[PDB]
């Protein structure tokens, strides 16, 4: 195909990184610009986690010919163009989440937290239910060390503060069914959740676990691919199968349904985030399509930008 | 030129990143050793208090 | 612009320097406590070898 | 009103404490690098850490910005003080390395951690040290601290990495010390007494006398001593603004081969420029001079400026 194996936004959605069959690439989201491209003749990278706009990337090998064994996490130093820390595991790595002081690795059955040091030390292990999608969010903010992940019970989210791990975790019975997506706002004060039914998105307070807002995307089932907050957490964007994107208002009693939505014309699955304009939403699709949409108060969407980001 | 100041800054950032990594390594190393000693203290403490 | 690149880099440097100061501070503070607990381990060890 | 002037560790910059703040300048070519204004008062000491964002400030002047018994670490990227250390006595000078703050008082030297709460590591007693004579090697692999001992005319040298070793004590002069200088490698220390007739260079590891050099037969107040990059030369300032230039490794040549007068005659500090035959003079009146010498020992004045005015 096009060789894309992974796409993910950074902590503020200002960039997205792509794992490729032949390496990785980093891009500025808005305006779209290729920022870094590292080619590996020897194989692909199946997961890329940025730390904001620092020179550190977490890489996991993947694809038909992975650059690294899939049971290893590689921290890439993009200023030095080399791997500087490696952590090896007994099982495949499903995702990595970075903060400045912690490496969090996500495995199928557990979440291991390490020091971000030349010899990483394991600090914590949290058991999860079967987590093949690697669902985990970690607050990148210095004043909020929140780690959130699927609990051992179906539809529960366990929340742990990594600065006060002696405290019991908050367990949120978020859905009756298997979790499909989890998202934090930039402040780490709100968590958005969906089940495999994908009819409802629920936003909780991360400190109390209380439901703040329930948003109904529809009556029919949908595979939810992505959820993201805007910068002030007043809005969320929601991607679904067939590439539709729904736009809702969070934390507003005047919201329950989508004020806006658009379909991605190619229908390919996409992740979404908000642009630099408060009324901009960006969609990055598995086929390589980039879309920027502007919405209005009537919920009409206009296309501002379209590109194939993989050709730059 | 004004580009030369970019080059100097990039070197400073690269060097600072190494020093942060080294310091956090020494800090986390010592934090673990302190916890190991916090254990052996309480261990020997309760162990021979019962001796008394 | 070229100046804009400078501004980002200078901001990165100031944040990096802040972190070194914080790490060194936490490191020197912990080094002192560890030595104080090294001493309470010797003094308590001699007490319970005396018993 | 100029209150203080001092070179950084490589002489590539000099800093000025002012009645209304501080300034930093590049030594050669001369260019104003930074200007910080304080409406509330003066800075009487400014210690650079090379070309880093940290400056040590001590309040001074008629209306000091800070109490003179406090050391302020300035973060020049944040334009604010980030660390404060308070003392029972006035601060005479500060010396910085990346991991240590060294504070010179009139009669003792205290070494601290460079942390948000500095911890006192060492205290060394000195004789009465109103000039704040103290040099600290800035190199990561050399922690040499050198200062006036408790005995008149002695220099004490301490390695801040091996403080359990007995210090080397050098009986450098029969009279009160007036000036002390290290070379960039921290292998040599130059000294003068208040008699100022002799400059003596010692090895810092053994304390052995390497050279005894003569500035003249009559007395003179030595204001400054500095080595060139290879420590093959020293420049020496004295009263009347004369600068003497010596060969440091030639025992056959103990008198200055070259010297020039600073035309204003004001007391000045001196260092070598970027050119191997350049010497720079920074004078208390605000005059800057660069002189080029040649192998015959002839000196010509190349540059003059008021750095306080540009």
């Amino acid at each position: 195909g096009n060789g894309l194996l992974y796409a993910g936004f950074n902590q503020d959605h200002g960039c997205f990184a792509c794992g490729m069959e032949n390496g990785f690439r980093v891009y500025n989201t808005d305006p779209l610009k290729e920022k870094e491209k590292q080619e590996f003749l020897e194989g692909g990278v199946g997961h890329v986690e940025m730390l904001f706009r620092c020179n550190y990337l977490a890489l996991v090998g993947g694809g038909k010919k992975p650059k690294y064994p899939p049971n290893k996490v590689m921290i890439w130093d993009d200023l030095k163009k080399k791997t500087v820390i490696e952590i090896e595991f007994s099982t495949e790595v499903k995702a990595v989440k970075l903060r400045r002081d912690r490496i969090v690795v996500v495995l199928d059955s557990m979440i291991k937290v390490f020091t971000f040091t030349h010899n990483p030390h394991q600090l914590h292990v949290f058991e999860t239910c079967y987590n093949p999608k690697g669902l985990c969010v970690l607050c990148p903010n210095s004043n909020n060390s929140l780690l959130a992940f699927p609990g051992t019970h179906t539809g529960h989210v366990q929340l742990v503060d990594l600065a006060s791990t002696e405290k019991p975790p908050v367990d949120i019975p978020a859905h009756e069914g298997v979790l499909s997506c989890i998202a934090l706002n930039l402040q780490g004060t709100r968590i958005a959740t969906a089940s495999e039914k994908g009819t409802l998105i629920r936003i909780f307070d991360t400190s109390s676990g209380h439901l703040i807002q329930e948003l109904r995307r529809g009556s029919q089932a949908a595979n939810i691919y992505c959820i993201n907050f805007n910068q002030d957490a007043s809005l969320i964007c929601v991607s679904s199968d067939h590439g539709t994107v729904h736009i809702f208002a969070a934390e507003d009693p005047k919201s329950k349904w989508s004020f806006s939505k658009f379909q991605v014309p190619s229908g390919s699955p996409c992740i979404c985030a908000f642009g630099t304009e408060p009324n901009a939403v960006i969609a990055i699709c598995a086929d390589g399509s980039y879309y920027k949409f502007l919405f209005n108060p009537k919920g009409e969407c206009i296309r501002d930008v379209y590109a194939q980001f993989l050709e730059m | 030129m004004n580009e030369a100041k970019i080059a100097e800054c990039l070197q400073t950032i690269s060097d600072l990143e190494t020093e942060c990594l080294d310091l956090r390594t020494k800090l986390c190393d010592l934090e673990r050793a302190n916890q190991t000693l916090k254990d052996e203290y309480d261990a020997l403490q309760i162990t021979f208090t019962a001796l008394e």
